[PDB]
């Protein structure tokens, strides 16, 4: 996802945790950090199974020349 | 002189008969070897056809080990 949204939600809250409206826009900010992650060694594993297709294939016309 | 045109554009004839026999004995013989020789070629070509077929159930092989 995107993460510069974040400290500009961090900026006002390190404000508000030093001392309606502001909490009211930082939960403003922050449901639209809620939709955004909502909507947005595994892939490792998965890398490999790619190649494995291309690498079989290779082996084949390489029975051709040789 | 439409007909002198004809009668010099006919084929060469000769006064003996041993030639044309003889040609046509030799075009039979040149039928018969260039048969073989199609024999000869369609069979070398057939094999040609089994080996790339072979390189095919390979890839299908792979193919079908891979992807399901």
């Amino acid at each position: 996802s995107n993460g510069e949204f974040i400290p500009h939600i961090f900026y006002s809250l390190h404000q508000i945790r030093k001392d309606e409206t502001l909490t009211g826009s930082i939960r403003h900010r922050l449901k639209l950090c809620k939709s955004l992650i909502s909507e947005n060694s595994e892939w490792q594993d998965i890398i490999h199974q790619r190649e494995q297709e291309l690498q079989i294939k290779r082996d084949v016309l390489d029975d051709l020349y040789r | 002189r439409q007909i002198n045109k004809l009668i010099d554009s006919l084929p060469g004839v000769d006064v003996s008969a041993e030639e044309q026999l003889r040609k046509i004995d030799m075009l039979q013989k040149k039928l018969v070897e260039v048969e073989d020789e199609k024999i000869e070629a369609i069979k070398k070509k057939e094999k040609l056809l089994r080996h790339v077929d072979s390189l095919i159930e390979d890839f299908v092989d792979g193919i079908a080990n891979s992807k399901k």
